[PDB]
């Protein structure tokens, strides 16, 4: 009872969370108004022109075109409670030398909760895009929601796995040049590639090769400028510079699971990509009876606050949406898994 | 030629709210929505209703699932239309099916 | 030095309403809040659930009481968290622990 | 005046350290080659002079 | 949600077919040129020829 404790400042323990994907590739958002959604892709291919003699005949070459698929449903809703009986005790903040009414504490808790759902939904929005341009195939599996599998259309030629006996770690650091592997892997890209985003551990081995370091100092060999001698540590996505026409970007973002914090990208991967590649930020229809009454069926997010009647009274807060990250051209990127 | 009979999808039969719950599932076959369930006689896991065990109904499945689903989500309150419930083939008596959920918050109207 | 973590206290797991009721009780020892109850087979007087008689769950206690209490107030609906409700050590397997309240409006998440 | 190469047939021509030291002499050669490939994921490019 | 005239669709198909014709014929000229200034010997053969 006789303690007389005075409280100093408090801490935050913020995440390392910067999307880099809802901001670079997926700049365009298309809200829905209907149930289904299509994504056509013309299989543009020609055949070799045969050398048939000009006497007999010519075969009728089959016309091309035609491929469609649907990626419909999507959903998310992180409900929270208020439990009016927690405001009786004091928060970790609000130093005991100066307390406050238990009505302001409820407002602070509600604001913190709202920020919590905002962060939680922004976390799912980035994870969907990470799966999208990291594998070209995605699965939505969860409780009270049947699995929904999305085949974006990625081919097997853009999922190069380094596994074997010659990936990069079984090579000599000083003699080998990794640029040949880059130019070989980027051959099947179907468009210009100018960002090759790495991993925090996927950049140690690429830089380790003496060939790149010797290429950095040639006085006319290239126009590249790659800031080694670390430029920005202990942070989210940074820019190591330019490597000719292609920039170099390292992304060490983290998403928090139920209790564990896991990196967005695996330990050693790179993505041959383009900044001009179009990415979709489609949002579905909010399937809430109250929302339909205000005509807000087509919206990005939807906050809602309500209170239950009866002698046990409880308030609630919810954010409803339907983030359904899509990519028009799954073959625009190449996901190399190093080893 | 081919008709397009369109009926509004309204499973509920009364104003009684439909409350949900989650519990481990042990399905032996693919089970669509509106499938009645019982508890396993030995492991007490959730399996599909056979239509012959009296009083075994405890709820109605809410979302589709299969053997890969560890935990099922099922309704535990409210009333449902008799025609909309995908009854098991073994249960041939309408009267028994209409009162199969008696003693529980689930009802058939 | 010492740390005293201030964690909240939310027994409910869902937004479903949690009703309550009262009934005569036959407790033999102190039973804190959220102790499952069963109905006796001799005099049908509410007692603490033994954790062995499967399917005997009838409700969850809401107010602390001892063997001197003639009437016990127990919940009969809603959804409760596993980590907050106090279940007896007799039931050792988690699967049977989860589906103990099936067939009743009470659910465990 | 044109030495058109193959897309990985050039990978060993520039691996020779003689050419790399040939690039930087400050008075030796006026040759200005552009390694660290300038055009990636595209058809024919120009490596320079 | 917005259909088209089934007469304009024929025009689109014809345009795509003509583009494919142009690309296919232009591709033969490159194989011929590569054989020509890569070996000086060239066999021009195929089915029914």
């Amino acid at each position: 009872m006789y303690t007389t404790a005075q409280l100093l400042a408090a801490n935050e323990q913020k995440f390392k969370f910067d999307p880099l994907f809802l901001r670079l590739f997926f700049r365009e958002s298309y809200p829905f108004t209907t149930e289904k959604v299509y994504l056509s892709q013309i299989p543009g291919l020609v055949n070799m022109a045969l050398y048939v003699s000009p006497i007999v005949s010519g075969e009728v070459i089959r016309s091309r075109g035609g491929s469609t698929s649907e990626f419909t449903p999507g959903y998310v809703k992180p409900k929270h409670e208020v439990n009016p009986q927690m405001t009786l005790r004091r928060l970790p903040d609000e130093d005991p030398q100066n307390l406050a009414d238990p009505a302001y504490r409820r407002r602070r808790i509600i604001m913190q909760n709202m920020r919590d759902e905002e962060l939680a939904i922004a976390q799912v929005e980035e994870m969907q895009a990470v799966s999208a341009v990291l594998k070209g195939k995605y699965t939505m599996t969860g409780e009270a929601f049947d699995p929904v599998e999305v085949d974006m259309g990625r081919s097997e030629e853009n999922n190069i796995t380094q596994s074997g006996g010659t990936e990069w770690s079984k090579r000599d650091k000083s003699t080998y040049d990794p640029t040949d592997d880059i130019e070989a892997y980027a051959l099947n890209a179907s468009g210009v590639v100018n960002i090759i985003v790495f991993d925090p551990k996927g950049w140690a081995l690429f830089r380790s090769f003496k060939a790149v370091k010797e290429k950095l100092d040639t006085r006319r060999g290239s126009n590249s400028e790659l800031e080694t001698a670390v430029k920005d540590l202990g942070k989210a996505v940074s820019y190591k510079g330019m490597y000719g026409d292609v920039a170099i970007v390292v992304y060490s973002g983290q998403y928090v699971e139920n209790g564990v914090k896991k990196n967005f990208l695996p330990d050693n991967t790179m993505v041959l990509g383009n900044t001009q590649a179009r990415g979709l930020r489609t949002y579905g229809c909010i399937q809430d009876a109250d929302a339909q009454r205000e005509g807000i069926n087509a919206s990005a997010r939807y906050p809602k606050n309500w209170v239950t009647t009866g002698d046990p009274a409880r308030e609630f807060t919810m954010i409803q949406s339907a983030p359904l990250m899509l990519l028009a051209d799954p073959d625009e990127f190449v996901s190399v898994q190093l080893a | 030629t081919s008709k397009e009979t369109f009926t509004h999808y309204q499973p509920q039969g009364n104003s009684d709210p439909a409350h949900t719950a989650t519990a481990p599932g042990g399905l032996s076959a693919k089970a669509p929505a509106m499938t009645p369930l019982m508890l396993d006689t030995s492991s007490r896991k959730l399996v599909a209703w056979d239509g012959t065990t009296d009083g075994a109904a405890v709820g109605i499945l809410a979302v589709a699932a299969d053997q890969t689903s560890t935990t099922l989500t099922f309704y535990k309150s409210g009333t449902f239309r008799y025609e909309d419930v995908l009854w098991p083939e073994a249960a041939s008596d309408e009267t028994k099916k209409r009162t199969a959920f008696a003693g529980t918050a689930i009802s058939i109207v």
